[PDB]
């Protein structure tokens, strides 16, 4: 299957009450493997997946060094962005950064990422060519010219197309029993009357990994996209995922509706009808 | 592994 | 600035069974800013030993957190998740619908 390694960083300024709260998390697909919290006691990058624990002290020293440096950059960026937007010194603001790489099922490099957000909105992002920048507004154009002069893209591209991808392949191997598995969803359907003429049919998908799934309803082979209540895919908390999809049907016409389940664990997609 | 690069400020 | 309300899901790790040990989850997502107050409730009272995932976010930059606690469901006990955020006039309480 397709795989990814992504790092996520969030810095939230708290003026008057000290230095910004910095949080860094690392993921291989939908599994977190590292973490850093500026308010935690260790002041170290810590393991979060059993397959990363086997890395020696030099690995953790380097990760702790680079993660504290990432946090310092964001601390300075918070002050700058406040000036770019003529914002008050007392308010709390957020910078977010995301970067990483993807590999296809052939394990060859597919995509690199490096993007930045200020206060939950796009600020600057590296384009798919790993050479150009997309600046969201006028303030981001100042940063864009600064990063072009400093040749930031040339440096990021060497990491994304090489280092990022080599370490992702090594993590996929070290964690092969969890990272390279497919848990097919366990499905069921519930039925609840809502009037003398209507009932809700809820199609369930549970204990699946990875999170990528399609759960849809049809009535006589026609998509029910508008009449479908769908929940966002949620973590079970044990490394698996859950999702449901519901439709309001006329009682007696339950057999005209089919729920369709699509997942890597299912060789052939599933068609499910209400079973009284 | 994190990117071993001193980022440029905004 | 632009603020986003948390979406809230209350559910169990495993299919619920009275008398059987399980985990009660409260997944908050799609919110901004990241400052959020999430409590798990047993018959309206706070649960003291509640853990949570490390702060992370989606492609759209909106944040997500999973709050979880060990629990043994019974027929009498009602579970809920109470969330407070800058976007909420009052805290939002979402009940655990025992199966769905």
């Amino acid at each position: 299957g397709s795989h990814s390694m992504r790092y996520f960083f969030t810095s939230v300024s708290r003026p008057g009450r000290g230095e910004p709260r910095f949080i860094a998390v690392g993921y291989v697909d939908d599994t977190q493997f590292v973490r850093f919290d500026s308010d935690a006691a260790s002041q170290r990058m810590e393991p979060r997946a059993p397959w990363i624990e086997q890395e020696g002290p030099e690995y953790w020293d380097g990760e702790t060094r680079k993660v504290k440096a990432h946090s310092q950059t964001h601390r300075v960026d918070l002050g700058t962005l406040r000036g770019y937007y003529n914002q008050s010194e007392a308010g709390s603001h957020t910078v977010q950064r995301m970067y990483g790489c993807d590999v296809g099922s052939d394990w060859r490099f597919l995509r690199g990422y490096h993007q930045y957000a200020y206060d939950g909105k796009d600020y600057i992002a590296l384009k798919e060519d790993l050479r150009s920048w997309t600046a969201a507004d006028m303030a981001a154009q100042t940063t864009k010219h600064k990063w072009e002069a400093a040749h930031v893209a040339e440096q990021l591209r060497a990491y994304l197309e090489g280092t990022c991808v080599e370490w992702l392949r090594r993590y996929l191997e070290n964690g092969k029993e969890t990272l390279q598995r497919t848990d097919a969803p366990k499905t069921h359907m519930t039925h609840h009357a809502v009037s003398d003429h209507e009932a809700t049919l809820r199609c369930w998908a549970l204990s699946f990994y990875p999170a990528e799934i399609t759960l849809t309803w049809q009535r006589d082979g026609e998509d029910q996209t508008q009449d479908t209540e769908l929940v966002e895919t949620r973590p079970a908390g044990d490394g698996t995922f859950q999702k449901w999809a519901a439709v309001v049907v006329p009682s007696g016409q339950e057999q005209r509706y089919t729920c369709h389940v699509q997942h890597e664990g299912l060789p052939k997609p599933l068609t499910l009808r209400w079973e009284p | 592994k994190l990117n071993d690069l001193c980022f440029t400020n905004v | 600035m632009i603020q986003r309300t948390p979406k809230i899901q209350v559910y169990s790790r495993h299919p619920a069974e009275n008398g059987k040990s399980n985990f009660l989850n409260c997944y908050v997502s799609g919110f901004h800013p990241s400052d959020i107050e999430v409590d798990l409730l047993k018959n309206g009272e706070r649960i003291e030993k509640v853990e949570h995932s490390d702060l992370s976010f989606s492609k759209d930059w909106s944040f997500y957190l999973l709050y979880y606690t060990e629990f043994t469901p019974t027929e009498k006990d009602e579970y809920a998740c109470r969330v407070n955020h800058v976007t909420l006039s009052q805290p939002k309480i979402v009940k655990w619908d025992r199966d769905m």
